């Protein structure tokens, strides 16, 4: 219950926030000044296209290396087990089969941005 | 005259003491804890901010400034 | 209290709702990121404790991949909402009249059968033992180490794998 | 007068003290006039000690200081960013390139005073201004809105 | 002077001290005058739940020596 | 192998960072088979007792199964104490 | 339980109608299915707890594990569809008609 | 030892002005507490350190 | 009485953030040879409120090509995240005590990205799309290593719970046996509350204001007020989980005491750091992260799973 008490409050505050915010100050709307800021020229397309990215392989190998982590964070219970030797060699494998993974993205050029 | 600012390519062979001085260089930030050095020694440095209004830049007799007309 | 499970799931079921009318990708990753959110707070709610943490975590970082994918290959000059469209906005109002209607049929006919609006409550926990210490869902994950290697094997086979799979797919 | 009224005077000399004491300038600069500019923000005069940021987002400025020259290319850009500065905002023009055109007020190609383009709240003469000056100036804005009675004002109507 | 940086990181210092002060007060306050009790495992939540059935008031903290059996 | 010993100091000096990480991750796997307190974690775990020791019936020939907690018979934890 | 595993089990169908009712965005189409993959985590977990069965929490975390796999398969191929036709619409899939 | 001297140039600043409501005025007004050397006074009531 | 006891982590938390934007100006004026603010207030200590009171007194950007729905969340969203963090801290006694509570930090962080994510798209402006791509890089950077650096050094503390570092630590810093991983792990936490030199989703002589460019007044408000916010806790995170305050158990004082002062010193090094380099390229961050700290993270996660077994120094279950 305290949790949910909490949290809400810190919701309650930082809405609080924005109704005064937006209720307080004086406005003075009109389309100049509401239009999108570049630099004191107007865009000349839409923010809404495509944003080429250049890092994409990087990111969908922290896609796997996302669920790898998963697999260590029960290593905190696994090492209360008696069968320690079994554990032990079980760590060992995922993190070098792990290792080699990036060993071979790396040798493949595969951190390396696009051009 | 002229002088290389940046040709210092006489490169040489590698001992043990100068590869471990590079590693421990590299592994520890050496260079980097200068910088944070420097910075700390002119945090213990009197600022020369002067207290503008009531403290003034200096200025000279030539200074040129706002217009007058004088008389004899 | 006794509506609290029900509720999560209720809003669960939404968010899929949400999803299945697939506006802009944005807001599609938005709506997996409040039904995980929704998911953990469910196997919290039965007892579970890494579970829950372990699945909001995961999907926290897969639609922070999928929103770098969604602004540089599936974007269009003005990305659809769920109010964008009248027909979509229309299916999803009609598709939660649907789940209280659903819902509330499900429980006139057999009152105790898929849905027990009675019985909310009396029927989440059912067996808990109360003086045992090693209990928590972390330890049966753990088994992955001792007990149950074969899983893990066979969970790092595909994702070292998937490294040399994703390498070949992505040249040119 | 009233209790009311003691009440709306001092609520503006509050809310005039906090605009008075965190004026952000628009990171925006023309020419010569910005160097001295740059002069005011560095240590003998430490801008900053008085409460003035430069912020490179007009949306995040209060002030915008014309400092250099206008010309003609330049003039829609930068009512532009006078525009997209949420109110309450002030201007001030630095020297005499913006104060009236200066050494090229007879050009083609310059616009004879910033306040062509932009309502001026203060206009700081030299060509350039020494940091000083500019810091004068830049007090005299503080004043300037320290005599603002927006509250007042709006009680009365 | 570099001293004068010190009025803020003194307000800072004790706005820092006060979460950690306030929450150990108001927990001996609100428990009996003793440290909140801290219920990791099923084991203890039921002795909790036994304390509290046990107190006479329904509140695990009040604690019943030898004087009660 | 002088031929790698110049390779090996060159890749200290260069990528001491990967030297690092392949030198910790060797003495990882060797430092359990070389330490002679490796058998004592598996000993220690299993000493640790989370459920309740079911006592057995007894059947007049368990020589071997204490009667009492405290008596001689059965797994002693002298070992641990003084570790 | 009971009607906790029915709103889970009509997520899921949901999630697969979604799936199976293609719009124009493939990416879309990918959202789809980690949602049923989402909501089949919470019905395997949720019945490993209430069944109080230890040996089975295991198996809600490869069910992740091949999920992130199919995952950034999925976005691999998304990148070669975006390739060649500067979109990921599925109407442009259409050569091997004939 | 040394500081025992700073803390004491300290005490002839915060004393030197005359009274605490002299250290409030200039310390509110100028932002500044040195003593100096009264240089002159002139007709209007500027003083000059 | 746990109204009260919110409201006074709350409040002095805020307090704390707003004298930290003092402190930060004034560390990097005399560092730069100014004084900083110095005016506002007695040595400037009014200078916060000034700034608070102009903002929230100040026109509020409604931008017209902006979806307004995540324009407003996004701040919303940092603030509440930035104030969740301290619930379970124990200072030595935690508002929340959690059994995962590092989980939850974990979790909760990795929320945060996406105000910043969200705001940058919902502004709908090429400078503050810029902004949200390099958070995409940032976290893909930085996330990669922190949990098993975090994972390496709980294998000496036994659980996920934050109120058992202290006793995992009762007799030395876990600096100590870990500081490998405490380098590495501060250089992740100003990558992780976007500081310099990796403040790149702002990186303002870049893309000018980066991901908030186009937020005026009170909602740019929060966004900062959430970033102060976050240096506090990541530092004060670091001080319990590497610099074990002193803890007795009949003086609790003391560890809140002790506490504050390695987290003041902390949270002085983050500004110290931001007065003395350049700032990284973003693409330079992510080579940083994946191919120097991700393979020595890799070996001592292996080293950390064998030192234990090899020592019998396994921790306690609970
Ligand atoms: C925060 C409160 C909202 C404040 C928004 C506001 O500033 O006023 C704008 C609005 C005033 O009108 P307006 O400014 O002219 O509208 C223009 C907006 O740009 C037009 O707004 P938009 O571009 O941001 O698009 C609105 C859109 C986008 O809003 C959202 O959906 C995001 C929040 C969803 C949560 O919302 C909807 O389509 C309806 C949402 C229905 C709930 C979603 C249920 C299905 C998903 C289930 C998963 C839950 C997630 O109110
Ligand atoms: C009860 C349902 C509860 C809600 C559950 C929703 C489930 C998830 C929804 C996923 C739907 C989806 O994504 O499909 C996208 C699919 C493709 O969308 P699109 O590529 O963006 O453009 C075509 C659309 O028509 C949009 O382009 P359009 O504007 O040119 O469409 C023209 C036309 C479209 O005509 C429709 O309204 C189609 C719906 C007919 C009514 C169905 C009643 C529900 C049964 O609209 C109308 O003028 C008729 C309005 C009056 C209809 C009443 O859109 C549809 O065809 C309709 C989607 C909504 C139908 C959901 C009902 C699902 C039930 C299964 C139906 C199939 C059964 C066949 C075997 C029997
Ligand atoms: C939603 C209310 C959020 C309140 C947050 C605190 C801000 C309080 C001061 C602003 C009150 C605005 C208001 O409701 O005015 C009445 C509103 C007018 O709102 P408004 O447009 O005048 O708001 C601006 C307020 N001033 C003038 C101070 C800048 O009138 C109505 O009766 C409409 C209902
Ligand atoms: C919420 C936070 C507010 C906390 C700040 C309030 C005080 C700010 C004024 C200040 O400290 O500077 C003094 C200022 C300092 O003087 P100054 O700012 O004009 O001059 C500064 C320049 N030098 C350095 C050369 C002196 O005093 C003034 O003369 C201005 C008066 C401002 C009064 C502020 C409002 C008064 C309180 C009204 C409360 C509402 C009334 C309700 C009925
Ligand atoms: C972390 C910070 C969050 C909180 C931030 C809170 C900061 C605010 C602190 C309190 C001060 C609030 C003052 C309002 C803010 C300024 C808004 C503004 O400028 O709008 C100007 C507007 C402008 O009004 P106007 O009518 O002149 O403008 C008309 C149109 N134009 C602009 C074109 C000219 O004025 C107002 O609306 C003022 C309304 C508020 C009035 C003050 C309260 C009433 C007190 C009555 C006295 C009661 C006495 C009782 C005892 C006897
Ligand atoms: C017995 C078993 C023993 C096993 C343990 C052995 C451990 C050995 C110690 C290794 C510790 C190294 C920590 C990792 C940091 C590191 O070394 O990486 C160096 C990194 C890259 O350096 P770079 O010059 O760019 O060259 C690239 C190729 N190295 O460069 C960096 O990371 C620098 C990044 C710093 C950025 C500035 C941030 C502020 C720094 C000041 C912090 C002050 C506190
Ligand atoms: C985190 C700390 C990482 C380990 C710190 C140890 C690094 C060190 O010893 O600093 C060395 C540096 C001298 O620099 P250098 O000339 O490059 O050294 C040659 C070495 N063969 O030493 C110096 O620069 C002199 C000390 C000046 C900096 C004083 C402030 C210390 C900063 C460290 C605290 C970080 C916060
Ligand atoms: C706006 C959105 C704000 C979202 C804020 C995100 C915060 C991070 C995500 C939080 C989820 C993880 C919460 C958690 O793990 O707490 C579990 C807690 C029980 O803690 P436990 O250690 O298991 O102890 C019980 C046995 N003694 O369980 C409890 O004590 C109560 C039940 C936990 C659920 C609380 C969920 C947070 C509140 C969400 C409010 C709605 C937000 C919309
Ligand atoms: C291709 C991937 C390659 C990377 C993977 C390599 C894995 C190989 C691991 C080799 C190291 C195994 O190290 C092994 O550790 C176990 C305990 O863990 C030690 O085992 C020792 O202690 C255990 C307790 O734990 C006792 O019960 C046992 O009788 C005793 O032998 C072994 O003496 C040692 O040989
Ligand atoms: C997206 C959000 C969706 C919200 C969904 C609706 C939430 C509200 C749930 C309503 C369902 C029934 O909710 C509530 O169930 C409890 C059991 O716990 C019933 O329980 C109570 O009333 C019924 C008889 O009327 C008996 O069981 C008993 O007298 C008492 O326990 C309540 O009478 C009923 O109102
Ligand atoms: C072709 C590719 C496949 C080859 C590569 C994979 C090689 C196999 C490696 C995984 C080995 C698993 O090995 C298997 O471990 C389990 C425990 O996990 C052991 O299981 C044993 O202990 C468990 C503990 O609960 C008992 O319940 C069980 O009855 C008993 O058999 C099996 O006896 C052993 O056969
Ligand atoms: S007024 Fe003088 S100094 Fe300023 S921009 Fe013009 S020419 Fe340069």
């Amino acid at each position: 219950m305290n949790l949910y008490t909490v949290i809400f409050i810190n919701i309650l505050l930082s809405l609080t926030l924005i109704l005064v915010a937006f209720w307080l100050p004086q406005m003075n709307l009109y389309s100049e000044k509401a239009n999108p800021y570049e630099c004191g020229f107007d865009p000349t397309s839409s923010a809404r296209l495509p944003f080429s990215m250049k890092f994409f392989l990087v990111a969908i190998t922290f896609l796997l290396f996302d669920l790898e982590i998963a697999l260590l964070l029960p290593l905190p219970w696994a090492i209360q087990t008696i069968k320690t030797s079994t554990m032990m060699i079980m760590a060992f494998i995922l993190v070098t089969i792990l290792s080699l993974g990036l060993a071979y993205e790396w040798t493949q050029k595969g951190l390396e941005w696009t051009e | 005259t002229y002088k290389y600012v940046n040709k210092k390519e006489q490169e040489s062979e590698v001992d043990m003491k100068s590869a471990t001085d590079n590693a421990a260089r590299i592994l520890m930030w050496t260079e980097l804890i200068r910088g944070l050095g420097m910075t700390l020694s002119y945090l213990f440095r009197e600022p020369a901010t002067i207290n503008y209004p009531f403290e003034k830049g200096p200025l000279s007799p030539r200074f040129r400034g706002e217009h007058a007309l004088r008389r004899y | 209290m006794n509506n609290y499970i029900f509720v999560l799931s209720s809003l669960f079921l939404v968010g899929c709702l949400g999803l299945a009318l697939k506006p802009s990708p944005i807001y599609g990753g938005l709506g997996l990121i409040v039904s995980g959110f929704v998911g953990c707070l469910m196997v919290l709610g039965f007892g579970g404790s890494f579970l829950g943490l372990m699945v909001f975590l995961i999907y926290l970082g897969g639609m922070l991949v999928v929103f770098g994918y969604t602004t540089a290959m599936a974007t269009e000059e003005y990305p659809e909402t769920w109010g964008s469209n009248w027909l979509i906005l229309g299916f999803l109002v009609l598709g939660v009249i649907m789940e209280v209607f659903l819902i509330c049929v499900l429980n006139y006919y057999d009152e105790v059968g898929v849905i027990n609006l009675d019985g909310l409550g009396d029927w989440l926990m059912y067996e808990v033992d109360d003086v045992g210490v090693m209990l928590e869902g972390g330890i049966g994950v753990a088994a992955m180490y001792s007990c149950a290697t074969w899983m893990m094997v066979v969970a790092g086979w595909s994702l070292f794998a998937g490294i040399f799979i994703i390498i070949e797919i992505t040249r040119d | 007068r009233s209790r009311a009224e003691y009440v709306v005077t001092k609520l503006d000399d509050l809310i005039n003290w906090a605009r008075r004491s965190s004026l952000w300038p628009m990171t925006f600069g023309l020419a010569c006039c910005a160097v001295e500019m740059m002069h005011m923000a560095a240590p003998r005069y430490d801008m900053d000690r008085f409460g003035v940021v430069f912020r490179a987002s007009p949306r995040q400025a209060d002030v915008m200081i014309v400092a250099g020259t206008l010309t003609n290319k330049m003039a829609p850009a930068l009512r532009k960013v006078y525009d997209q500065m949420p109110e309450p905002r002030y201007v001030v023009s630095m020297g005499s390139c913006a104060n009236g055109g200066g050494y090229y007020h007879y050009s083609y190609s310059v616009v004879r005073g910033c306040d062509r383009i932009v309502p001026v709240d203060i206009y700081v003469p030299g060509c350039p201004p020494t940091a000083e000056a500019l810091l004068y100036g830049i007090l005299q804005l503080q004043r300037k809105i320290k005599r603002e009675q927006k509250l007042k004002i709006w009680y009365r109507r | 002077m570099w001293f004068e940086i010190l009025p803020g990181l003194a307000i800072m210092g004790v706005c820092l001290v006060i979460p950690g002060v306030s929450t150990a007060y108001i927990h001996k306050f609100t428990n009996g005058g003793k440290e909140k009790r801290v219920a990791r495992v099923q084991y203890q939540w039921y002795l909790m739940e036994r304390d509290r059935r046990i107190s006479g008031v329904n509140r695990y903290y009040v604690s019943k020596g030898l004087e009660n059996i | 192998a002088g031929r790698i010993s110049a390779f090996l100091k060159n890749a200290w000096a260069k990528e001491p960072v990967l030297v690092v990480s392949f030198s910790v991750w060797g003495l990882a796997i060797i430092m359990p088979m070389i330490s002679p307190y490796t058998k004592y974690a598996s000993m220690i775990n299993k000493a640790t007792p989370y459920n309740y020791p079911v006592p057995v019936r007894d059947d007049g020939n368990m020589p071997d199964v204490p009667s009492h907690p405290q008596d001689p018979l059965g797994p002693s934890l002298d070992w641990l104490k003084n570790l | 339980m009971p009607s906790t595993f029915f709103n889970l089990t009509m997520a899921f169908s949901l999630s697969l109608l979604g799936t199976l009712m293609f719009r124009s965005h493939l990416m879309s189409t990918l959202l789809c299915l980690e949602g049923m993959v989402l909501s089949l985590f919470i019905m395997t977990s949720v019945t490993s707890l209430n069944s109080n069965s230890m040996s089975s929490m295991p198996i809600p975390i490869t069910i992740l594990v091949f999920a992130a796999c199919e995952a950034a398969v999925g976005l691999a191929l998304l990148v070669k569809v975006s390739n060649t036709y500067g979109t990921d619409y599925v109407q442009n899939l259409n050569l091997l008609q004939c | 030892m040394e500081l025992v001297e700073v803390l004491k140039r300290g005490v002839q600043q915060v004393t030197g002005h005359g009274g605490l409501r002299g250290l409030l005025r200039v310390f509110f007004r100028a932002n500044d507490i040195r003593i100096g050397t009264l240089v002159g006074e002139d007709k209007y009531g500027n003083k000059y350190y | 009485m746990f109204f009260i006891n919110i409201l006074t982590l709350l409040v002095p938390i805020l307090i704390a953030m707003a004298f930290l934007t003092l402190v930060e100006r004034k560390i990097l004026g005399y560092m730069q040879l100014r004084k900083g603010p110095n005016i506002v207030g007695p040595y400037g200590i009014l200078q916060p409120f000034a700034d608070a009171m102009k903002l929230f007194m100040k026109e509020p950007m409604r931008p017209l090509t902006t979806s307004m729905s995540l324009f407003i969340i996004a701040p919303t969203l940092s603030l509440t995240l930035a104030l969740s963090l301290w619930v379970p801290l124990p200072m030595p006694h935690p508002l929340i005590n959690l059994n995962l509570g590092i989980l939850f930090i974990l979790a909760t962080s990795s929320l945060s990205v996406y105000s910043i994510l969200w705001s940058g798209w919902a502004s709908n402006s090429k400078y503050s799309l810029f902004g949200a791509l390099r958070a995409v890089a940032q976290t893909i950077s930085y996330e990669v290593t922190m949990a098993i650096i975090l994972l390496s050094v709980l294998l000496m503390n036994g659980s996920y719970s934050l109120q058992t570092l202290i006793t995992t630590q009762e007799h030395m810093w876990l600096l100590l046996p870990a500081w490998p991983m405490a380098m590495m792990w501060f250089i992740s936490t100003l990558a992780e509350t976007n500081r310099a030199p990796f403040d790149l989703t702002e990186g303002e002589s870049e893309l000018v204001s980066g991901f908030n460019v186009e937020y005026a007044a009170g909602p740019f408000a929060l966004f900062f007020m959430a970033e102060y916010t976050n240096i506090i806790l990541m530092n004060a995170l670091t001080t319990i989980i590497f610099l074990g305050p002193l803890y007795y158990i009949n003086l609790p004082e003391l560890y809140s005491t002790n506490f504050m002062m390695e987290a003041l010193l902390l949270s002085s090094t983050f500004l110290w750091i931001r007065a003395s380099y350049p700032r990284f390229r973003y693409d330079q961050l992510m080579h940083l992260l994946w191919k120097n700290f991700l393979p020595l993270t890799l070996a001592l996660c292996m080293w950390h799973i064998s030192l234990p077994i090899f020592t019998a120094g396994v921790p306690p279950y609970m």
